[PDB]
RNA sequence: GUCAUGGAGGUAGAGCACUGUUUGGACUAGGGGCCCUUCUCGGGUUACCGAAUUCAGAUAAACUCCGAAUGCCAUGUACUU
RNA sequence: CUGGGGCGGUCGCCUCCUAAAGAGUAACGGAGGCGCCCAAAGGUUCCCUCAGAAUGGAUGGAAAUCAUUCGCAGAGUGUAAAGGCACAAGGGAGCUUGACUGCGAGACUGACAAGUCGAGCAGGGACGAAAGUCGGGCUUAGUGAUCCGGUGGUUCCGCAUGG
RNA sequence: CUGGUAGUUAUGGCGAGAAGGUCACACCCGUUCCCAUACCGAACACGGUAGUUAAGCUUCUCUGCGCCAAUGGUAGUUGGGGGCUUCCCCCUGCGAGAGUAGGUCGCUGCCGGG
């Protein structure tokens, strides 16, 4: 993996407002806020628009 | 509209199989390897097979489709 | 989907080094195979088609190291060593098809270093 | 992360014994997830490619090589070379991180999806996702690039039967 | 399309004769040829 | 008959020495017309003799023309001396080597397969032979 | 000059592996005829065309998977001249 | 030149067929090209494999790009054609200017003038770890003598001597 | 016995089926270091050997594809003769291509480990 070429590969938590779960997968823009899972490893966190574990169709 | 020709090149070979040939000679013309250069041979700049040293020129076969000379002392 | 052969495509890049580099009676190839797990050297007459010397990692007279590399080294240092026995000073490096840098370069650095001519 | 372990943990033995394999080595498991957008109106104006170059790169996490045309139509409107798509492969620790977010945000914002959409299967044993639009993901949104282009997101197993491959997607999360 | 000489900065003379592209190649061509004079390599401008 | 289109407008006459190479044995109908002695035919001819045969079998069973005319041949005017190089294409025949069976027919009864054949050979220039598979 | 041995070379013939020319089946695509609940979007037929596809069969100065006879170049410690 | 001459066409060079399996071989015989191009489209190191079809996929249509399988070349090779080329001579990237100076055993071709190939030697380099390769380009067209002028250089001559 | 490395016009190749594995070979696990991707530890490189013969690899069987291939006959043809000369025939020597009987799932050398 090269560097000073790509965007950041940092992990970040991403959560949904209704289920309220929590999980790690890496991506880009942090945006910086906190979480409760995992409080040792300190992580970002993103609002998510409503996930498919909501959803009774998909799940 | 026709009537045009370029002069024949004299290609082909220059010495026979089996021929003993001084370092320079001239073995083979042709345009692209017709024929490939072998051990003490040489391929210049426009395909022509020459001999590296003297000696006895050998044509054989280099593979099923090809083909070579070679100059063996 | 289908796995690509490292050597077959190996021997494939190897061909084309062995297009412009054969062993005679005077100065042979110094040829190097390359495992995962541990390296080979042979030093070959391509007109008669005979090895005279071979050093190898997995060879109970002399064979102990740290690294892959540092192993290599070893190896370049008995091959090198072993030729010299046999009374060879000069020879051509074939790669085999490998690139010139980790094992194989630190295996022809080593035997240079020792009684042998690149 | 969660799902490359969550392979190793619960989708290699039971899955074997459904096909039932000789070793664990046949198990079929994922290679290469190739994502490309190809811009048809990039001859024209590079600016529409860079906001193509741009999104992906905040899609995936390493930025797209950028793909030249192989020969040359005049219908389309083109010529040997000329910058005419993008394109980006995962394969690692990395990979295994773009199929969650498929599993948990990119479904749900479109409208229906019928489990494994049987009829986006080559037969050879990998799969292609149809991907309408971008708004799907969730780190570029619609309020940074003016239009949208699409994507393209193909997915290579070690699956031999395309039957070894259906049983593969689902059990890993993706409906 | 057009005959170019390469004029050598210490030789003092222009013996190596080429060609170019002025159209491609507007700016005076620089190359290290071999000058017989000092037996060297030296930088050989275009005229 | 007419080749759709030709790599060379112009071609030499060739020679017909020796039995045709192909086509010596009747291989789809049940009788053909082989070739004696060897000849040009012509496209002209090859018509002439086709709707001969086709018109006495009254669109009944079938008929295979087993030559084409490959060759183009040239003419000059009259009133023009030699030189000035190669004269214009003038039409299209087929070089039959003796043994070559250049019709066939098949779905007649015997007697009319050979009446056919006898109205098509008195159209070619070539000394025919009529031979059942 | 002949014998022996070696060799370069694609003609005659032949062949269809390539390139062009070409006949008859069989095979599906399609489009065009033909009827059409139809927006000729989709069906049902076709022998009106059709580009592939195979099966069988032809053809070539500027085709060749092949390939002579001769001729040519050499070599010999061969026999003549 | 000319199947009388004129009119028309042609005039030098390259490739093919004619050309009869070495070379050569005519016609106002059959077909095409040339009077350049390229600072990389040259050198070298390292790495690579094309066309097309099937199948699945947003704008995307028969045909753009992506993925898989089948693919000895059905591609490519600056430019005609022939002969070559996948160890590639085809395609990438890094560094470069050997598209070097002095030459050149010896051959090919040729009535001559000319034309062609060349190991190897020396000088000084490029690339390469080395081996080595490099005196342009896959090969074969892209040219025009002498005389007379022009410019540059010069341990040459300089009409008594120095100029 | 298997790894490496040569030679030999594929009788050696392809395709199909089967068996085998710390004795190497391999895939395989990792990206800290040298070194990588016109993006990607895929490749290249480096460090490991938990896991496995599934693939490559090696050995064994097969003639479906290819490949090799007589004998005989024919075509053609050097030389010598004839005709009824778009061509044809006879004598002597040479003698294909196609097709066929058949052959082939290689043979051969060196080096290391077993
Ligand atoms: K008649
Ligand atoms: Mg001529
Ligand atoms: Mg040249
Ligand atoms: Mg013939
Ligand atoms: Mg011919
Ligand atoms: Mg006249
Ligand atoms: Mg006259
Ligand atoms: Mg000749
Ligand atoms: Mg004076």
């Amino acid at each position: 993996m090269k560097t000073g070429i790509h965007p950041e590969y940092r992990p970040v938590v991403f959560v949904d407002t209704s289920t309220d779960f929590k999980f790690l997968s890496g991506s880009t823009k942090s945006s910086s806020e906190t979480i409760k899972w995992e409080d040792g490893n300190e992580y970002p966190l993103l609002r998510v628009e409503i996930s498919s574990d909501s959803h009774p169709f998909y799940t | 509209s026709n009537g045009r020709d370029s002069e024949s090149k004299r290609l082909g070979a220059k010495r026979a199989d089996g021929q003993f040939v001084t370092g320079g000679s001239i073995l083979y013309r042709q345009r692209g390897t017709k024929i490939y250069p072998g051990t003490n041979v040489g391929r210049g700049g426009d395909d022509t097979l020459f001999a590296k040293t003297d000696g006895v020129v050998r044509f054989e076969r280099m593979g099923r489709d090809k083909k070579k000379v070679s100059v063996y002392p | 989907i289908t796995k690509i052969d490292k050597n077959k495509v190996r021997k494939k890049r190897h061909a084309r080094v062995r297009s412009k580099i054969s062993g005679t009676e005077s100065r042979p190839r110094l040829n190097v195979f390359r495992s995962n797990k541990n390296i080979y050297a042979q030093i070959i007459d391509d007109v008669n088609g005979v090895t005279l010397a071979s050093a190898s990692n997995l060879d109970k007279d002399f064979g102990s190291a740290e690294s892959k590399v540092d192993a290599a080294s070893k190896v370049g240092e008995l091959v090198a060593k072993r030729a010299s026995e046999k009374g060879i000073t000069s020879v051509t490096f074939d790669r085999g098809g490998y690139l010139y840098h980790g094992r194989v370069k630190a295996l022809a650095e080593a035997a240079r270093e020792n009684g042998l001519e690149f | 992360n969660r799902l490359k372990d969550q392979y190793l943990k619960e989708i290699v033995p039971a899955l074997m014994s459904k096909f039932n394999y000789d070793s664990v080595m046949e198990v079929p498991k994922i290679d290469k997830i190739v994502i490309n957008t190809g811009v048809g109106d990039a001859t024209a104006n590079a600016k529409v490619l860079d906001s193509a170059v741009e999104e992906l790169a905040l899609i995936t996490g390493q930025k797209p090589v950028i793909t030249k045309a192989k020969n040359s139509i005049a219908g389309f409107r083109l010529r040997e070379g000329m910058p005419i798509g993008a394109k980006v492969t995962l394969r690692g620790e990395r990979m295994y991180d773009f199929l969650d977010k498929l599993v948990t945000v990119s479904l749900p914002r479109v409208r229906d999806f019928r489990g494994v959409s049987k009829k986006a299967f080559d037969g050879r044993g990998n799969y292609t996702l149809g991907v309408r639009e971008q708004l799907i993901f969730p780190e570029i949104d619609y309020d940074q690039v003016s239009k949208v282009r699409g994507m393209d997101v193909v997915i290579v197993t070690t699956a031999k039967s395309d039957e070894e491959s259906h049983e593969l997607l689902t059990q890993l999360g993706m409906p | 399309r057009v005959n170019i000489t390469l004029e050598c900065t210490e030789c003092g003379d222009r013996n190596y004769i080429t060609t170019k592209n002025k159209r491609e190649n507007p700016e005076r061509i620089e190359l290290k040829k071999y000058c017989p004079r000092l037996r060297r390599v030296t930088l050989h401008r275009e005229t | 008959l007419v080749p759709k289109r030709v790599k060379y407008r112009r071609e030499f006459r060739g020679n017909m020495r020796g039995r045709a190479k192909g086509g010596t044995e009747v291989a789809f109908g049940e009788y053909g017309l082989q070739a004696v002695e060897a000849s040009w035919i012509t496209n002209r001819q090859i018509e002439a003799a086709r709707i001969a045969m086709t018109r006495y079998m009254k669109r009944g069973g079938k008929v295979w023309i087993k030559i084409f005319p490959h060759k183009s041949y040239t003419s000059k005017p009259i009133g023009v001396r030699m030189g000035k190089g190669k004269g214009a294409p003038e039409g299209w025949v087929s070089p039959v080597k003796r043994g070559k069976i250049m019709f066939e027919i098949a779905g007649v009864p015997e007697d009319v397969a050979r009446e056919a054949l006898r109205l098509a050979a008195h159209k070619l220039p070539v000394k025919t032979k009529i031979v059942k598979r």
